């Protein structure tokens, strides 16, 4: 059974810096942990996992690469993204009363 | 050429300017396509001036209405009843909104031959001229050779 589409959309957690911490240390614990660099690929892959589990988000491949570090990982993972379809942006876009818009799709 | 074309004279809707200025343009549609990429800058219009020109233009409403259709159009009603329908196909943003804002400043009046730069309704205060202004009169009002 295929399960239902997932939304695209993310808002990060306010707890995202305890979370992503409690993650690197189950995963690897130093101080300035920001800094781990994620050169190992048995822990990149432990970590960005764990998060994409945990979030619901992952990351994409093209910027795979450049999650280097643990910074690069919290970063992404603040940074929001939506997923509302055109019509609805122009629509919640505080459109004025002499605009309308539709759509025949 | 001016024989081959219709003429009018040079006027206002409503003598737009005596009182208070009308913005003649009230109604603007904008026929666009989600995909295509004749109507690229038909959705940057819509995303990024659209809804500037809308608060920025109160008196008139835009209906922009996104369908399948392989040229994009914009079509201007004017307060008149002049219906003028332009073609938005393969232009840049900056040509659309150039495009819409010469609607938005010009009146339904068919762009025709106009006859005069100039329309006066009252082109003379001393009196127009006629024949017999500038000629004196004679005593009696006597016809050149009359006896009496």
């Amino acid at each position: 059974v295929c399960p239902p589409l997932r939304s695209r959309a993310y808002t990060p957690p306010e707890d995202l810096q305890s979370r992503l911490e409690s993650y690197v240390k189950e995963v690897f614990l130093p101080s300035n942990w920001q800094d781990i660099s994620l050169e190992d690929s048995r822990l990149k892959f432990n970590l960005l996992a764990h998060l994409a589990d945990d979030l619901g988000h992952v990351v994409p491949n093209s910027r795979l690469h450049q999650m280097c570090r643990v910074r690069d990982v919290l970063d992404f993972y603040n940074v929001p993204i939506q997923d509302r379809s055109k019509f609805d942006e122009l629509s919640a876009s505080n459109l004025p009363p002499n605009l309308k818009i539709t759509w025949s799709y | 050429t001016a024989r081959g074309t219709p003429s009018r004279f040079l006027a206002s809707v409503l003598h737009n300017g005596l009182g208070r200025y009308v913005q003649q343009l009230q109604r603007l549609s904008f026929s666009v396509s989600r995909d295509g990429a004749s109507s690229r800058g038909a959705r940057e219009f819509v995303e990024r001036e659209v809804i500037d020109f809308a608060r920025r233009n109160p008196g008139v409403v835009i209906y922009v209405n996104s369908r399948p259709c392989c040229v994009p159009r914009v079509v201007a009603e004017y307060l008149n009843g002049a219906v003028r329908e332009e073609s938005i196909h393969c232009k840049s943003v900056e040509e659309i909104s150039t495009l819409v804002q010469k609607l938005a400043d010009q009146s339904g009046l068919d762009v025709i031959r106009i006859r005069k730069p100039f329309h006066t309704d009252n082109p003379s205060i001393q009196g127009q001229w006629h024949p017999f202004t500038n000629k004196p009169t004679t005593f009696r009002g006597l016809r050149p050779r009359e006896v009496q």
